[PDB]
RNA sequence: UUGGCACCUCGAUGUCGGCUCAUCGCAUCCUGGGGCUGUAGUCGGUCCCAAGGGUUGGGCUGUUCGCCCAUUAAAGCGGUACGCGAGCUGGGUUCAGAACGUCGUGAGACAGUUCGGUCCCUAUCCGUCGUGGGCGUAGGAAAUUUGAGAGGAGCUGUCCUU
RNA sequence: GGGAUAAGUGCUGAAAGCAUCUAAGCAUGAAGCCCCCCUCAAGAUGAGAUUUCCCAACUUCGGUUAUAAGAUCCCUCAAAG
């Protein structure tokens, strides 16, 4: 069981061995370092904390997240690493196989590996029931004054309320999503990229987490 | 299995027993298996 | 309870020792240990044992009977053991031993493997007579039940796995 | 002439007790513990103030039921979502969360008031024979 | 369900059907597990467990029903103000026009028919869907987190081989 | 895939010398139950955990102070709205 963090670069395609067209997502996964090692003894569970994508060193009057603050710098310097942009834990890996400070190269994965990919899906802002919940429209003609409304929200005296879970307009997307059983099509160690079969959640430049697929 | 409120012997080989709180008939003849309900 | 009142004969080679409720019986074939009803007393004679119940209540009579029966079963199991014999009916229905486990081929598209358990021995004769031998009467019965439930007897031709002495009701399958 | 003593925070002394659930009947232990938590055993009992004592219950996993309650006493709860009933038998709850079993049985015998909630907060339940409150120097308490 | 009663509402509790959105029961239509069979097999019959999910498009009619066409694993039965008109429609039905049959001397009338015929409301509270601020969490902070709980999901055809 | 079950299927077994799936005891057994899979989640006031960062003066010596780490105002923006 393996894990790594990258950035979604974009989609493209490759031709397989029989000429089949394989859509792929390019994930750039450079600069992964084991920052912390969590154990049952100290933390109560086993996991490796991985930091991804070096950021700049601490400076006095930093005004953005580009520069590490002192807490983050101390945390990373404990691992001996440069401060990192994204930090995520992998509980699915065997901690005994990792050392704090160790590099996690794209080569940990091999072509054919089946993987789960997790990301934050693209945001859509405030959306209505048709888009957000895929509901049916009312008639567009024949006297209708019901086109994109969400429909009845309850019944009557029984129950004199709307039940929790009613589907209504609201903010759409920006949710953690895991797509299961994708495949590693190619690993390019020179460019530090993984070609994953299919599409993965999130915008371009978005953080993606690749793990060995839980189901097998 | 016959499930019915009236459970009783159908032939001389039927045997009235009680299992798990339920009156039943067991018999060599499978047609005569009964369970009260 | 006549069964409860009845005394258990111990063969000279069989030794029964009690530890409170828990009892254990050793003999030529093996050792059997179990915990008996805590409210039953035991008169341990040199050559025999007797179960004694405190009262004549319903519960005491039931437990006296069952305790006597269980202890006698343990003694006879260590002495002589217990055996259950099944037979296979149906052309092509066969059994064989894959070492200690028993593999059956009974009209399925795959063989069925039954893994032997501790203190139990399977033996196949003529490829169509399985016998389970053990010291635990209960264990022997359970494993024989599993073997037979792999494919029990169907009524129209008797095919399947049956106990050798079992009577299988027969039906006239086809009529005009 | 009005002369009834009224306890208040200046003169209330709360002790710590330990009660062993092992071999005890759930409801009977619970009613007694509730009395202790409410302070009903003190001659200075004052309804508008917490005069009760702290209780630690140990060996909650060894509490016992009569009859067929182990499989037939069912605890229901509702998630406030349509169709959101969830149930657990008393035996299953004793296996998986005896602390909650004892806590809930006892807290069902305390009033649903602010003071009742506060008083129920003075209960500590543990499935095993150890508790982490040796600092409070609790005394063993014999039921009945 | 058809009714009986006349207890809430006549300083108004909108009424059929459909649309949108569901939610619950099980007396279960399919799928899952069984017993019996006048169960050879393939199919069936009947009963028991089981409510997780699933349970179709059209023709006619305002229709609900119902019949029909063609499918499907199946085309379940009920409750929720015969769920849902401050969410939609407004074809039926009980305003004013007109007409036929009928009754009536007549004015008119008919759970007879026919053609036509105004559906208002800027959400205060609870409720529900999202999204911020405060304070708390016994110092002030940046990250990574356990998971008590909660929600989601949960369906199935056909073919090949044996 | 796992655990516990329903209807069932049994093993051993007396009450009741027999019989009996049941009383004690031991198995097995559903798309169902609890998990396993996905998501939210410590206002879980029971407010949890780990790593890292900051750490002095003045004081009616209770306390205060602006500062520290840090975060903002304001400004350029978008993958967010
Ligand atoms: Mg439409
Ligand atoms: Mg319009
Ligand atoms: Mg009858
Ligand atoms: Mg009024
Ligand atoms: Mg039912
Ligand atoms: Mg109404
Ligand atoms: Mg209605
Ligand atoms: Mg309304
Ligand atoms: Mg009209
Ligand atoms: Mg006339
Ligand atoms: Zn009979």
């Amino acid at each position: 069981t393996k894990g790594i963090l990258g950035r979604k670069i974009g989609m493209t395609q490759v031709f397989g061995e029989n000429g089949e067209l394989i859509p792929v997502t390019v994930v750039e996964a450079k600069e992964n370092v084991v920052l912390q090692k969590k154990t049952v003894e100290v933390d109560g569970y086993n996991a490796i904390q991985v930091g991804f994508e070096d950021k700049k060193a601490y400076k006095k009057d930093a005004k953005s997240n580009k520069y590490a603050n002192k807490p983050a710098e101390g945390h990373a310097k404990k691992a001996d690493a440069a401060p990192k942009r994204f930090i995520r834990e992998f509980r699915n890996v065997d901690v005994d196989a990792y050392e704090v400070g160790q590099e996690v190269s794209v080569d940990t994965f091999v072509a054919g590996d089946v993987i789960d990919v997790t990301g934050v899906s693209k945001g859509k802002g405030f959306q209505g029931a048709i888009k957000r919940h895929g509901q049916s429209r009312g008639p567009m003609s024949h006297g209708s004054h019901f086109h994109r409304a969400p429909g009845s929200v309850g019944m009557a005296s029984d129950a004199s309320r709307v039940f929790k879970g009613q589907k209504m307009p609201g903010r759409m997307g920006g949710n953690t999503v895991t797509v299961q059983n994708l495949e590693v099509v190619q690993v390019d160690t020179e460019n530090k990229v993984i070609l994953v079969k299919g599409n993965v959640p999130g915008p371009k430049k978005g953080l993606v987490e690749i793990r060995t697929s839980i189901k097998k | 299995m016959k499930v019915r409120p009236s459970v009783k012997p159908i032939c001389e080989k039927c045997k009235v027993i009680k299992r798990k709180g339920k009156v039943m008939v067991i018999c060599e003849n499978p047609k005569h298996k009964q369970r009260q309900g | 309870s006549r069964v409860g009142k009845k005394i258990i004969d111990i063969p000279s080679d069989v030794t029964v020792t009690f530890d409170g409720n828990h009892v254990t019986v050793k003999g030529p074939k093996g050792e059997l240990s179990r915990t008996l009803n805590e409210r039953m007393t035991f008169k341990q004679e040199e050559n025999t044992i007797e179960v004694v119940r405190p009262s004549d209540s319903k519960e005491d009579r039931t437990n006296h009977g069952t305790t006597r029966a269980l202890l006698n079963n343990m003694v006879q199991g260590v002495s002589q053991g217990y055996v259950k014999v099944l037979e296979l009916v149906g052309v092509g229905y066969r059994a064989q031993m894959q070492g200690k486990d028993l593999i059956l081929n009974v009209g399925y598209s795959h063989p069925v493997e039954i893994k032997a358990e501790e203190n139990i021995t399977f033996s196949v004769e003529k490829n169509t007579v399985v016998k389970v031998e053990g010291i635990s009467k209960e264990q022997v019965g359970a494993l024989a039940s599993n073997i037979r439930s792999v494919r029990p007897p169907e009524p129209y031709k008797g095919k399947g796995i049956r106990y050798q002495g079992e009577y299988v009701r027969r039906k006239e399958g086809k009529t005009g | 002439m009005r002369q009834t003593f009224m306890a208040n925070e200046s003169n209330i002394e709360r002790k710590w007790y330990v009660i062993d659930a092992e071999g005890q009947t759930l409801g009977r232990l619970s009613s007694e513990v509730a009395s202790i938590l409410r302070g009903k055993n003190k001659v200075t009992y004052t309804p508008h103030v917490d005069t009760g004592d702290y209780v630690i219950v140990i060996n909650a996993s060894k509490i016992e039921f009569t009859g067929n309650k182990e499989t037939d006493k069912v605890y229901y709860r509702h998630s406030n979502h349509p169709g959101g009933i969830k149930s657990i038998t008393a035996g299953e709850l004793r296996r998986t969360n005896p602390e909650r079993l004892i806590e809930n049985s006892i807290k069902g015998m305390l009033p649903s008031t602010r003071l009742g909630e506060k008083q129920g907060k003075k209960l500590f339940v543990y499935g095993g024979a150890e508790h982490p409150h040796a600092a409070q120097q609790p005394e063993n308490y014999e039921l009945r």
